[PDB]
């Protein structure tokens, strides 16, 4: 299905490419609703 | 899911809306109940067995 | 789901330590963001970077 | 060379003790951080730096990987850190080092650097108040809050004189001062009239936000001219090789009309004919420069002197206030040593202190004459404890809710001995006036809860992540029950005809991603949802029968 695994260095554009957004706050969850 | 909206409309019995996390004997052990102790918080009143 | 925050019994929780390390990075990056927004003296921004 | 003999002796015997490294450390280095950094440097060879005399089999069992290139670059390190003594990488130690380089301040030195700050912001306000369109914005702002669109005594701090009537008095002062200057431009005393117009504003007291708005709005009207000064110089001296003495003489000093540029298309030079490359470009800058002159009442070179008064005065006072900030760094480190072990790292408590220390300087008033180490101690008491409130637990608790626990931690500790054995939770409803439920959810909240590399342990070196089960997965008995229910419906719906099975496939979401409503299925067949409801109830009653529900009734959990 893939036949080989290739390792490299992550491009900064590629790191933004994997991303689905930016983490900005260090909050984890809601503390009240656990949301 | 679909095929539950059809099955629970046939017999009409509702979703139970509560789940059944109860305590049961684990597998294999057959024994005799020789004590039951109910500990309650003070805000909770009690029940009949307590 | 690779650094989860699983809710345990009785209100208690259990996290992985990567949560603490990512929290440290997000804290220091937000504070460095403010310290370069604020035109601070260079020694405290050196220490922040 | 002694550490090289340590490398050679370790690779010559296959091990190192603590005695051999401690005998082969140099004489100059003291503390235990750098020497166990050296232990790591020799330990990732790895020559097995352990405590005692090692065993007999565990030099032939323990292996030496990887010869020799990691050891080559480690020899490059270890033969070169035999020279300097001041090398460590810790931000705490290097922060102490680069913090001791700034001496303290006196009382007198503190207040005179404070008046350096005061005259620096006075020079900034001298550059601000020497521009008219700020006071035109002041006119129209007082006009728009004459309708009370904002709060004017919050928009400006009254004036430096509490009352809107005196705030009306100084603004009636403005519009009279403005019309005895702007209407009498037609240039003998007009700049002297702007001078008296500038004087009446420097006793107005405003809010920094309503101050910073007009500063940054002329900042974009300043660097635009600095873009224009770039727009000429990027395209005269290097584009065409026009000599800069033609830029020093013709443009620089005049800067105003269309004579410094478009008359130089006849200097009979390479660059003079080359101005046709840039004649249409700076004709856009020939108008938009004078457009700025249509937005100041002065010329461009007078704007070049206005912001240069603004920039140097800002560069003086911001450097002056950082000279006060750098002086009191020894103060902040003494405060953060008292707030240390409550969750956050030591460098983070300090760096939130210098944030408030910078904000304490901006609101410090030496005209009150108190010491500065009493004013900034309030802000560092806030800003350290606020970031301890905001940014210390993995689950963020709001700041007051921390003070609910902190009051509860301070009171229940006191009633541990003032009551007897323990304080009950229902007793804490009596002492603090929280009524037994807003005291109970305070103690329900966890505390930076548990790691999931938590050793259980001594089982398989198992951690707490090995025993947490996922409940939100799909157990393959329920899934094949769900899958066989999909086919058991398909055979019961094989016992229905074209219409009644199809409405029962589209009233619910059977192989279609809705669940249409009663009118929507009746929208397909133009039926007014009543026969559609009946033919649903007809087919539902049709599936109610035994030997029609002999497979499906068994599919219900009974």
């Amino acid at each position: 299905e893939f036949d080989a695994i290739k390792i490299a260095l992550a491009s900064p554009d590629m790191i933004r490419s994997w991303s689905f957004g930016e983490v900005k706050k260090p909050e984890t969850i809601n503390y009240r609703t656990f949301k | 899911t679909p095929e539950e909206k059809l099955l629970r409309a046939i017999f009409g019995e509702k979703a139970s809306d509560v789940k059944d996390s109860s305590l049961r004997v684990p597998n294999g052990v057959s024994g005799t109940v020789i004590d039951v102790q109910v500990f309650t918080r003070d805000g909770v009143e009690k029940d009949k067995r307590a | 789901d690779l650094r989860p925050l699983v809710p345990l019994d009785g209100g208690r929780f259990a996290t992985s330590d990567l949560n603490d390390l990512y929290r440290r990075v997000i804290n220091r990056n937000n504070r460095l963001k403010r310290l370069l927004d604020l035109a601070a003296p260079d020694i405290i921004v050196r220490n922040e970077k | 060379s002694q550490l090289k003999l340590l490398v050679t002796r370790g690779k010559e015997q296959g091990y190192l003790t603590y005695a051999e490294v401690n005998d082969h450390l140099p004489e100059d280095i003291v503390d235990s951080d750098q020497i166990e950094d050296i232990i790591q440097m020799i330990n990732d060879m790895g020559i097995q730096v352990m405590e005692e005399a090692p065993d007999a089999d565990d030099l032939m069992l323990a292996e030496n990987t990887a010869d020799e290139d990691a050891a080559e670059a480690a020899a490059q390190v270890l033969s070169s850190v035999e020279s300097e003594i001041g090398r460590t990488t810790d931000p705490v130690r290097m922060y102490m080092r680069e913090m001791g380089t700034v001496e303290l301040l006196t009382r007198e030195g503190e207040i005179d650097i404070a008046k350096r700050i005061e005259d620096g912001i006075n020079q900034v306000q001298c550059s601000v108040a020497e521009y008219p369109e700020a006071i035109t914005y002041l006119l129209e702002q007082y006009d728009r809050v004459e309708a009370e669109e904002a709060r004017l005594s919050d928009l400006i701090t009254g004036f430096v004189d509490i009352d809107p009537e005196l705030a009306r008095e100084k603004f009636a002062e403005l519009r009279a001062q403005y019309v005895v200057t702007r209407d009498t431009i037609k240039h003998a005393t007009a700049q002297e009239e702007i001078l008296k117009l500038s004087e009446v504003f420097k006793q107005f007291r405003l809010v920094p936000k309503q101050f910073d708005y007009l500063v940054n709005s002329m900042r974009v009207m300043m660097d635009r001219v600095r873009t224009q000064e770039r727009l000429i110089m990027k395209l005269c001296v290097e584009q065409c090789k026009m000599p800069k003495k033609n830029f020093i003489t013709l443009f620089t000093g005049n800067e105003t009309s269309d004579t410094w540029f478009n008359a130089a298309i006849a200097m009979n030079k390479p660059w003079s004919e080359k101005l046709h490359d840039v004649s249409e470009e700076v004709h856009r800058a020939l108008q938009k420069l004078q457009q700025i002159e249509e937005e100041t009442g002065l010329t461009i070179e007078q704007v070049k002197d206005i912001n240069r008064r603004m920039s140097i005065g800002e560069a003086k006072a911001r450097r002056a206030k950082k000279e006060m900030v750098e002086a009191n760094l020894r103060l902040v480190i003494s405060i953060a040593k008292k707030y240390t072990n409550r969750g956050l790292q030591f460098l983070d408590l300090i760096q939130e202190g210098n944030i408030g220390l910078m904000k304490a300087v901006d609101k410090f008033e030496y005209r009150r004459g108190y010491k500065f180490s009493t004013y900034a101690t309030w802000w560092i008491r806030q800003a350290i404890t606020r970031s301890i409130a905001d940014q210390a637990r993995t689950i963020r608790i709001p700041v007051h809710m921390i003070e609910t626990i902190n009051k509860l931690n301070r009171i229940s500790r006191q009633m541990l001995q003032e009551m007897g054995r323990e304080p009950t939770p229902e007793e804490l409803a009596e002492r603090m006036l929280m009524p037994e439920d807003k005291i109970r959810k305070v103690l329900k909240i966890a505390k930076e809860p548990i790691s999931m590399e938590t050793p259980i342990g001594d089982d398989e070196d198992s951690h707490l992540g090995d025993f947490i089960e996922d409940t939100t997965l799909e157990l393959p008995l329920d899934s094949a029950t769900t899958e066989s229910l999909r086919a058991a419906t398909h055979d019961v719906l094989a016992g229905l005809t074209a219409r009644e099975a199809k409405v029962l496939r589209m009233r619910f979401g059977i192989d279609m991603n809705t669940d249409y409503t009663l009118e929507e299925v009746g929208k397909q067949f133009d039926v007014t949802r009543e026969r559609i409801r009946q033919i649903e109830a007809k087919a539902l009653r049709k599936l109610r029968h035994p030997s029609r529900s002999e497979v499906l009734r068994s599919f219900l959990d009974d």
